[PDB]
């Protein structure tokens, strides 16, 4: 049978700025429809190395990524007019290994919990700027 | 050299077996039903801690329109799912005839039943009427595609059956660093305008 295998996270170097439980979708064009993309924490990760900031979520129980991608000055939380706990974003997509232009949603268990997201994720747009 | 097995997945149509697999490869979860016509294969990886797994799931077409010569698509295997829905009882009543199939083609391969949709309150397939797999020594589960309830579970066993270790985990998946190619303003603002539909489309979990 196959060998075991060193366990490899990705995250090592990565110290955790925020996580919260949330439901991630991703818009499909070709349809017009949210799509449900997983139910997983959602992390803001800072590279204690070189400082960087991504998003990351693994889906539970498959433990799959479902969202893996720079934080940039460029992208912009919109609200959804079908809910009051949940914000929108573009975003440069590499949890299926290969890059991808996609636009994702998150969903908070309470509106208190998707403005505290929201005020972590734009203080650390700010943070890049400097 | 990678660790593949060859799965087959059959039941009655409507029992959910390509909402299942649509489940387990983007996490969306289909309402309409579309009924599978042929058989689609569709690969899917997970991370162990003896490494990743591919089971190229075959999902099959239900409806006994396409039963001619289904044997055919078990010859290989070395796997398979059975599912039936437990809202309906003919889905159970034909599990032995899946099995059936299954056997007389592939002999000795690992098999788990699935009884779907466990997430209705108004089962009519009660639990203590499932029996057959106590019958022939299969390992049985109830999940439901819709609340993702153990819907990991039969892949999970079947890993550990097909290795041979019953210690086998699921493993978080491997999340390297994104390239350094991000979103332009330009063309992030390209998309925001393309799809602005998207900020007044519902969520399906509104529901
Ligand atoms: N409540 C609930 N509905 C489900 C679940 N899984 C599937 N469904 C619904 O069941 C219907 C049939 O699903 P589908 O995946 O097409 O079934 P199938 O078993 O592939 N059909 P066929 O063999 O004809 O191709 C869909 O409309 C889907 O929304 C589940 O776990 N719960
Ligand atoms: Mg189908």
């Amino acid at each position: 049978m196959p060998e075991k295998v060193e366990l490899v996270t990705g995250e090592e170097d990565e110290k955790v700025l925020y996580s919260q439980r949330v439901k991630l979708f991703r818009f499909d064009a070709e349809v017009s429809q949210w799509k449900e993309r997983g139910l997983g924490n959602l992390k803001i990760l800072k590279n204690e190395v070189n400082g960087k900031l991504r998003m990351l979520m693994r889906r539970e129980q498959v433990l799959k990524v479902c969202a893996n991608h720079w934080i940039t000055t460029t992208m912009n939380l919109k609200p959804l007019s079908g809910s009051d706990r949940a914000w929108m974003w573009l975003a440069s997509d590499f949890s299926d290994g290969d890059a991808k232009l996609e636009q994702l949603a998150a969903k908070f268990k309470t509106p208190e919990l998707a403005e505290e997201f929201k005020q972590k994720f734009e203080e650390c747009q700010r943070l890049l700027l400097d | 050299p990678q660790v593949q097995f060859k799965l087959v997945l059959v039941g009655d149509g409507g029992t959910g077996k390509t909402t299942f697999v649509k489940r387990h490869l983007t996490g969306e979860f289909e309402k309409k039903y579309v009924a599978t016509l042929g058989v689609e294969v569709h690969p899917l990886v997970f991370h162990t801690n003896r490494g990743p797994i591919k089971f190229n799931v075959w999902d099959t077409a239900g409806q006994e329109k396409f039963g001619g010569l289904r044997d055919g698509y078990y010859i290989q295997a070395q796997c398979a799912i059975i599912m039936f829905d437990v809202t309906s009882r003919v889905t159970y009543k034909n599990v032995p005839n899946w099995h059936r199939d299954l056997v007389r083609v592939c002999e000795n391969i690992p098999i788990v039943l699935c009884g779907n949709k466990v997430d209705i309150k108004d089962r009519k397939v009660k639990a203590k009427s499932i029996v057959f797999h106590r019958k022939k020594n299969l390992q049985y589960y109830d999940i439901s595609a819709k609340s993702n309830y153990n819907f990991e579970k039969p892949f999970l066993w079947l890993a550990r059956k097909l290795i041979g270790d019953p210690n086998l985990e699921f493993v978080a998946m491997p999340a390297l660093a994104p390239p350094e190619v991000v979103m332009d303003p330009a063309l992030a603002a390209q998309y925001e305008h393309d799809l602005e539909v998207a900020q007044t489309t519902a969520l399906p979990d509104e529901d």
